[PDB]
């Protein structure tokens, strides 16, 4: 995926998050310990016209 | 004065906030209202009538039955016999 | 004595942050 700079807080006890259906959607690193969010890059189907 | 209580394995219906904290729970098997909000995962339930769960008898005990008589065999007359051989 | 628990004892059952999720 592609790394962001997240918005979001976390407690200081969680490691991760997800939303639906065990998508993470964010991580902290373990040595910077700074709060990122995960996103897919982007994908789509091809036609011909 | 303390208080104490005691925990069980029950299953719980929990409402996350945006900033990520707990803000709200449901128990989900204290009223059939809980089991309707469960069945539905909402906290809040509309007019109608939803079903929830299966309500099955379970057996009480067990019988086992064969025929009547047994019939008889010989080891009366082997064992307790009058005489044996060599 | 006896008093009734309304509805406290609920915790985070794990380390996973959510956000406006209903999760059971
Ligand atoms: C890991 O070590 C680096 C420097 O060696 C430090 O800047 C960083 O904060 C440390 N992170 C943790 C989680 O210990
Ligand atoms: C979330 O946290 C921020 C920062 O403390 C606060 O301004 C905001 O009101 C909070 N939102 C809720 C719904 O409590």
């Amino acid at each position: 995926g592609v790394l962001t700079e997240s918005n979001k807080k976390f407690l200081p006890f969680q490691q991760f998050g997800r939303d639906i259906a065990d998508t993470t959607d964010a991580v902290r690193d373990p040595q910077t310990l700074e709060i990122l969010d995960i996103t897919p890059c982007s994908f789509g189907g091809v036609s011909v016209i | 004065a303390y208080y104490v209580g005691y925990l069980q394995p029950r299953t719980f219906l929990l409402k996350y906030n945006e900033n990520g904290t707990i803000t709200d729970a449901v128990d989900c098997a204290l009223d059939p209202l809980s089991e309707t909000k469960c069945t539905l995962k909402s906290f809040t339930v509309e007019k109608g009538i939803y079903q929830t769960s299966n309500f099955r008898v379970q057996p009480t005990e067990s019988i086992v039955r064969f025929p009547n008589i047994t019939n008889l065999c010989p080891f009366g007359e082997v064992f307790n016999a009058t005489r044996f051989a060599s | 004595a006896y008093t009734n628990s309304f509805t406290r004892g609920v915790y985070y059952p794990d380390k996973v942050f959510r956000s406006s999720v209903l999760h059971s």
